[PDB]
């Protein structure tokens, strides 16, 4: 557009975010400085809903970190951002943004920090993924997108289908 | 707030399968529409693939569209815009009376204008030809070409809806393959 232009680009390194590769020798992995970069566009007191859950701010802990938390323990996402739409509110400094995606997990049994709980168990190592999910994401973000620190207000992200596995 | 929303959304679906002119009392000016498809959404399969020959002609799905003219040709912007912009969607049924539970919504703040934003997601059924033939005869407006088939159709569709009693700022309509299987059926 005029103003939409930038927000392609902003999608992308937002999703690539969720979904980042957690890289290294040491004894345990360093899990605040993986974690911190999930979803790090996100503002500390944004709103959150996740399927219809929204995440609660408690006095020991902002909503974006108890999304990063929980974001940690999920298996390695790969989102494919499939469609964008956005609107700039007058009066706001804001867009809304509306996007879908695909996004499959990892299969393998590894967490994001590669271990897998399979001690008792009858039992390179590359991601295997599984099939896709659909999302449906809508995001209120600052005007100022080129910006790639804490710009987004709020984030909705929803599942509109879940395939048997 | 979750009550104003259930209204809402109720009292808009009605008229928007019944008569869309109804509906126009709620955009002003500034108010902003545009839809956009994405035929590659996940959905269970099992007729072939979708046929989206009535939504792709105006589809904002900005991935796909590059050129500044068109980005802001899809975009429709005050009332007379947004008008024919529903003109040229094909008329629906929603089962939200009798099948509540095939749709899901979220209902919160906006962070300013003491607005709510409301987002909806479903499925519906097409049961005629948009008024306008947007696609691109006796049988319709616009150049001529061969029927394109009526079919479920799932979406969701977010409001950002302002005190103004109630004007809708933003409305961004996404349409998508029928998935008869979703999270939160049952």
């Amino acid at each position: 557009q005029d103003p939409t232009q930038q927000l392609e680009p902003f999608l992308k390194r937002f999703l690539a975010s969720l979904d980042l590769l957690y890289t290294q020798s040491q004894p345990f992995p360093n899990v605040e400085s993986y974690a911190t970069q999930l979803g790090s566009n996100l503002k500390r007191s944004s709103a959150i809903i996740v399927n219809g859950q929204p995440i609660i701010p408690s006095p020991q802990e902002d909503c974006k970190l108890q999304f990063q938390k929980k974001w940690l323990q999920t298996p390695l996402s790969s989102h494919q951002l499939t469609s964008y739409d956005g609107h700039l509110i007058p009066g706001t400094g804001t867009f809304v943004v509306h996007f879908s995606a695909k996004v499959r997990f990892d299969q393998s049994g590894r967490n994001r920090l590669g271990e897998s709980a399979d001690l008792f168990q009858e039992n390179n190592q590359r991601p295997i993924w599984g099939s896709w999910f659909g999302v449906d994401v809508n995001l209120v973000v600052d005007e100022n997108v080129m910006q790639d620190g804490e710009i987004i207000n709020s984030m909705d992200y929803r599942f509109t289908y879940v395939p048997n596995d | 707030s979750r009550n104003l929303a259930t209204n809402f959304i109720a009292n808009y679906l009605k008229l928007w399968d019944a008569n869309r002119s109804e509906l126009m009392i709620l955009y002003q000016n500034e108010s902003q529409f545009s839809m956009q498809v994405d035929s590659s959404h996940p959905h269970l399969i099992e007729s072939g693939s979708t046929d989206f020959g009535y939504y792709l002609n105006n589809s904002r799905n900005l991935t796909r569209v590059s050129s500044i003219k068109a980005r802001m040709a899809k975009l429709s912007i005050g009332q007379e815009q947004i008008y024919k912009s529903f003109q040229q969607l094909p008329k629906t049924r929603h089962d939200i009376i009798a099948t509540p539970e095939l749709f899901s919504m979220e209902v919160y703040k906006f962070p300013t204008l003491n607005g709510i934003m409301i987002t909806l997601h479903g499925s519906f059924d097409e049961v005629a030809q948009p008024e306008v033939d947007g696609s691109a005869s006796r049988y319709h407006s616009g150049p001529k070409h061969k029927r394109i088939p009526l079919s479920k159709k799932s979406f969701d569709r977010t409001f950002v809806v302002i005190p103004g009693s109630m004007i809708v700022a933003s409305d961004t309509l996404l349409i998508r393959p029928y998935t008869s299987d979703f999270p939160w059926k049952v």
